[PDB]
């Protein structure tokens, strides 16, 4: 089970629709069992289980309906209808799927998560991001400063523009922050639903969590 | 009254052809009369209205649905995506059913037969009736 | 307290008790030395998500934004050596010649290069001086 925490850490997230809301869940399934976290944008919840607690708790909730834990296993990774209630805080994750032809249940008894996976999981990956994704508006920035000594040395030199409309204003990056605070933050900003962190920030985390 | 005969093989008896039939009143669901015989031996039972209710209910799947599976299963209502799995101790008579998918097998139902006294009776019943449904579908045929 | 930590952000101690932080301040006032104690419990979870979770994402959501608008400006400032070069029929003093910039290429140089220390949590120190005015306009927003 400890590779089963490893290997979740390093799992990106996906986004559930709910009939109810939406959730961010990272999952991270083996034939040993899985890992789980999930998330609301108010609250996080973790869940642990190995193959002993699957073969009881799916022959619980499908009663005659028979397999090896691998098996169920194997299904949830391919990921349905999903209702949930906090029940204190459980959120007790209540997912129907289609498998063998059969309706199946499985209800996952997420707890509040610990506030140090909260930190391991996003608070020091989502940090991080923001710092290399810093980085990487800094060398933007210079590869922009870069072409404007380059494009300047034309202008110095001769070098009109043919097309009209190719112009570029010089790059300077505190009035490209000043336009973007006003002009496209209200918008990039919005956590929404969670559907464009899962849409475009998959690959940092994962690399970020890797480091 | 509808019949169906249907022919199978045990998990128990990979080389032994056994023929299974299912006897009922237009709906399956009414209840039916089952027979299992290998040309040796024959073995029957029964199953009732409440009886079928209490296995799809217990299974959570609509009535009709669930009928639509046992049509399936018993009357050879199989397509090449559904196998089927049949098994039975003579012994304890015990028939029970399952249905594969993700790699593993799933119940369907379960019956108690009781070996039958009259064996090569039945049989010879079953047989003649055979005879006939080959002679009327070839007749049809003719005419066709 | 105010004028002692405003400049800061005298000595300090930190001392936890379960899950209790005390914090605790040595320094003088009116010549005379001065005491206190914070005593801090674990912060709830809508504080969490408030103070850090939602808008540390909403900074990553726009510093991404960020980076995509500074694509695009690369992209359209290659369009402009290239109609130098191409068509506006002229050269350089050649030492200053960029790259053309392509995105799925600058960002594995900089997750395989750069990405180790970039990312770097370290003292938290970074964060604050990097990001602060990018996390009280989130938060505004």
């Amino acid at each position: 089970m400890e590779e089963l925490e490893q290997g979740l850490l390093m799992q990106p997230w996906a986004w559930l629709q709910l009939a109810e809301n939406s959730l961010l869940a990272k999952v991270f399934i083996t034939k040993q069992g899985y890992a789980l976290l999930v998330s609301d944008l108010q609250q996080v919840w973790h869940e642990q289980v190995d193959t002993s607690v699957v073969s009881q708790r799916a022959k619980e909730l499908n009663k005659r309906l028979t397999a090896p834990p691998a098996a169920f296993l194997c299904h949830l990774d391919n990921l349905a209808t999903f209702s949930c209630d906090c029940v204190a805080d459980a959120l007790i994750l209540r997912v129907r799927s289609e498998l063998s032809g059969l309706p199946f249940y499985w209800n996952f008894h997420c707890m509040l998560a610990s506030p140090s996976l909260v930190s391991q999981h996003l608070i020091r990956p989502l940090m991080g991001m923001s710092l290399a994704l810093q980085c990487q508006v800094r060398e933007l920035a210079t590869l922009l400063h870069m072409k404007d000594l380059e494009i300047q040395d034309y202008q110095e030199s001769g070098a009109t523009l043919i097309r009209d409309r190719l112009k570029t204003e010089p790059f300077e990056e505190n009035s490209f922050l000043e336009q973007f605070m006003i002009e496209k933050l209200p918008e990039a900003c919005s956590i929404g639903d969670g559907k464009p962190f899962v849409m475009n920030l998959q690959d940092l985390y994962m690399a970020v969590t890797t480091q | 009254m509808e019949r169906k005969i249907s022919r199978i093989h045990l998990v128990s008896e990979p080389s032994i052809t056994h023929f299974l039939q299912v006897s009922w009143e237009k709906t399956l669901e009414s209840g039916f009369v089952i027979t299992l015989t290998d040309g040796h031996s024959a073995w029957t039972g029964t199953v009732s209205e409440s009886e079928i209710s209490q296995e799809a209910d217990d299974m959570a799947m609509e009535k009709g649905k669930y009928v639509g599976e046992l049509r399936k299963a018993l009357l050879s209502g199989a397509g090449p995506a559904d196998v089927y799995t049949f098994n039975f101790s003579k012994e304890s008579c015990y028939f029970f059913f399952e249905k594969n998918l993700k790699d593993v097998s799933f119940r369907l139902g379960s019956f108690n037969l009781e070996k039958v006294e009259n064996p090569a009776e039945v049989i010879r019943e079953l047989i003649c009736y055979c005879l006939d449904t080959i002679a009327e579908n070839q007749a049809k045929n003719e005419h066709l | 307290l105010d004028n002692l930590l405003r400049p800061l952000l005298a000595t300090f101690s930190c001392d936890c008790v379960a899950d209790a932080l005390i914090l605790r301040v040595r320094s003088e006032l009116s010549g005379l030395p001065f005491y206190w104690n914070f005593h801090c419990m674990l912060a709830s979870p809508s504080l969490v998500s408030q103070h850090l979770i939602r808008p540390l994402m909403g900074m990553s959501l726009a510093l991404q934004c960020q980076v995509r608008e500074l694509a695009t400006l690369l992209h359209m400032k290659d369009l402009e050596i290239q109609d130098y070069q191409e068509s506006g029929a002229t050269l350089i003093r050649d030492r200053l010649k960029t790259e053309p910039f392509e995105e799925n290429s600058f960002l594995e140089q900089f997750m395989i290069e750069k990405l180790p220390e970039a990312c770097s949590i370290g003292d938290g120190k970074p964060f604050v001086m990097n990001l602060q005015d990018l996390y009280m306009a989130v938060t505004t927003q």
